[PDB]
């Protein structure tokens, strides 16, 4: 108590970890769509196949995509499977039928692999030659500006 | 810090008492001239206190300022009070409190804060001699 | 809308106290009740800097007798105060004649230390005190190495110092 | 966790950022205030403070530490002390960045993860580069004027911040050589 309540109020912390997720909201089909289609399917007798997913919230996907594209690695949304970052499909947004989600994160993940590889190369320099070193220096010089813009949006 | 600033008051009471108790013709002309050059530094102390008052009324003096301000005359009063004790203890008159100042001037001479004082006191005390 | 609400690396100075309290209570439960260490708070920022400045006058806080990372920052300036006191104790005298002049020259530095204390800062930030008294505190340590508080005195000390 | 990080990186270790000699400064890695996106950032930021603690320890240890009471020149002597002496003024922008960060946080108590990362990513490549220059001097017991060579050959590299940083210390170390040469000739 008293720090736990303070947490529960002004902090969320339940959707990038294994906890139940809710968001206070006002459904009504245009943003309940995935659940609407699920209930239609369940009425249609599929037969069953539960859709147990943890429910991700909306704006925080946008935090994750800014973070992945800016240059830092290893997020909750967007995991690796062999060292190449791809969408995870274990999360569900209240709308989008869970298929548009896979596409939109797949294209953003296609950008994320590009920045993931370059940052991997640059991190493996600090753990003669003077050309690759001179090239990762230029790449990093572009990278700090590119990261600054996306961080500025993240604020 | 307050504890370190009180000893100059006893070292000021000792300097004012020498001018009364040792002003008799038994101790003589040299003791009169000696206490009358002890009086000038007390005048200078009061001259300090006036300007410090003008700064304190407008709140522009503090105890850290007062500590640095009264540290130079702390040594001055220390020398004059110790000299008053020594002249009283040996009942000195004549040349024995004209040798004592000569000795004090050599005693502290590495910084020459006290040397100018003892030199001035000997200059004033030796004219009737 | 109703505002997404910050997380536990964005909020501070209220959440810092809450989290420090949480970290502390977790630690005492995980120990057994033998890791007791009261107050996950105290003091403030500016009030703490004023207390740290007063420690150089000769006072101590409560962890010495002569937020919890404040102990590490505080030890660095507390150990400066404890050697400043052992310098003023050795400059109390006004053997040797050159040793007396040496003492009066030590007081020309202690006077700078006494002029800067309680005057110079309008209360800087907490980390600025550790950084500002790093290039200046090291010199105070050098004068702690210089003085004895055998240790030579007189012309032997003047020749050593030469 | 905000102020604690600045305290640990400045050289007064936090109770969250536990000082080790086998993993340096490191975040607790098990409490519910850390999560995978910021975890990588925290790992990145810890290394600069780990280097800073060794730097400050070594500078304090070999500058102004004896009155004239090793004989090794890679651990003692005027040139090594001159290296530490240059190093503190080279370390001044880390101080400048940390003090600057505290002002914006005191003005606004709710600012992003990326803000601390963004301010500290100019150090991210520069600190390990000047680290190996100290590491060589200690390892080979590099005595006297060979220190001048050791710093100089790696300030020919193709990185501008590393070049500037090593050049400052080399100027400071030329100081003591010129000071002895101004007498001997």
């Amino acid at each position: 108590p008293d720090d736990r309540s303070w947490l529960e109020h002004h902090v969320v912390h339940q959707y990038w970890t294994a906890r139940p997720s809710q968001f206070p909201h006002s459904l009504h089909l245009h943003s309940n769509l995935a659940a609407v289609w699920d209930q239609h399917l369940y009425s249609s007798d599929p037969l069953y196949v539960p859709d147990d997913r943890v429910l991700v919230t909306e704006t925080q996907v946008i935090r994750e995509t800014l973070w992945l594209l800016s240059g830092v690695k290893k997020l909750f949304i967007f995991q690796l499977i062999d060292g190449k970052v791809t969408v995870r499909n274990n999360i569900i947004v209240t709308h989008l039928t869970h298929s548009c989600l896979r596409s939109v994160l797949e294209q953003i993940a296609a950008y994320g692999q590009v920045v993931f590889r370059l940052q991997e190369f640059i991190d493996e320099v600090m753990g003669p030659f003077r050309t690759y070193q001179a090239f990762m220096w230029a790449l990093y010089k572009y990278f700090i500006s590119f990261k600054e813009e996306l961080a500025e949006i993240e604020k | 810090l307050v504890h370190r600033i009180l000893p100059v008051a006893a070292s000021y009471s000792a300097v004012t008492r020498f001018i009364e108790e040792k002003s008799s013709f038994e101790y003589g002309q040299v003791n009169h001239a000696l206490a009358a050059a002890m009086r000038t530094l007390v005048k200078e102390h009061l001259i300090l206190v006036s300007q410090l008052e003008q700064l304190h009324r407008q709140g522009l003096l503090s105890l850290q300022k007062l500590w640095f301000y009264i540290q130079p005359a702390m040594r001055t009063m220390d020398i004059l009070a110790s000299l008053a004790t020594s002249v009283d203890k040996g009942e000195c008159l004549g040349g024995s409190t004209l040798s004592l100042l000569h000795d004090r001037s050599f005693s502290y001479t590495g910084d020459s804060q006290a040397q100018e004082l003892c030199l001035y006191l000997t200059k004033a005390a030796s004219a009737p001699y | 809308g109703h505002r997404e609400e910050p997380y536990l690396t964005e909020a501070g100075r209220d959440a810092f106290d809450k989290f420090c309290r949480l970290h502390q209570g977790e630690l005492q439960l995980l120990a057994g009740g033998v890791l007791q260490a009261p107050q996950p708070v105290l003091v403030k920022e500016c009030e703490l800097v004023k207390d740290v400045l007063n420690v150089l006058i000769g006072v101590v806080s409560a962890t010495f007798s002569l937020p919890e990372s404040i102990s590490s920052l505080l030890s660095e300036v507390a150990e400066y105060g404890t050697c400043y006191t052992r310098l003023s104790h050795f400059s109390l005298q006004p053997k040797g004649l050159v040793f007396q002049a040496f003492t009066s020259g030590l007081r020309r530095y202690l006077q700078y230390y006494r002029a800067c204390v309680l005057s110079t800062p309008p209360t800087l930030s907490l980390l600025t005190i550790g950084f500002l008294f790093k290039k200046l505190g090291r010199q105070l340590r050098y004068l702690a190495e210089l003085c004895g508080v055998a240790f030579p005195t007189g012309v032997k000390l003047l020749s050593y110092l030469y | 966790m905000i102020h604690e990080l600045l305290l640990a990186l400045s050289g007064y270790p936090g109770s969250i950022f536990t000082w080790n000699k086998r993993s340096g400064l490191q975040v607790s890695q098990d409490f519910p205030f850390l999560h995978p996106s910021e975890t990588s950032v925290l790992n990145r930021l810890c290394r600069l403070g780990t280097d800073y603690i060794r730097f400050t320890e070594f500078i304090e240890q070999y500058t102004g530490h004896v009155q004239q009471q090793q004989g090794q020149g890679g651990l003692h002597g005027i040139y090594l002390r001159a290296f530490c002496t240059g190093l503190d003024s080279v370390l001044q922008p880390y101080r400048q960045a940390l003090l600057d960060l505290e002002q914006e946080f005191l003005g606004d108590p709710h600012l992003s993860i990326s803000h601390v990362n963004y301010f500290l990513d100019q150090f991210q490549l520069l600190f390990p580069s000047v680290m190996v220059v100290v590491e060589q001097i200690k390892s080979q017991k590099i005595h006297g004027c060979q220190i001048l060579e050791t710093v100089y050959k790696h300030s020919c590299g193709g990185l501008p911040p590393v070049r500037s940083a090593l050049e400052k210390i080399l100027a400071v170390c030329h100081g003591v050589m010129y000071k002895q040469l101004s007498a001997w000739m």
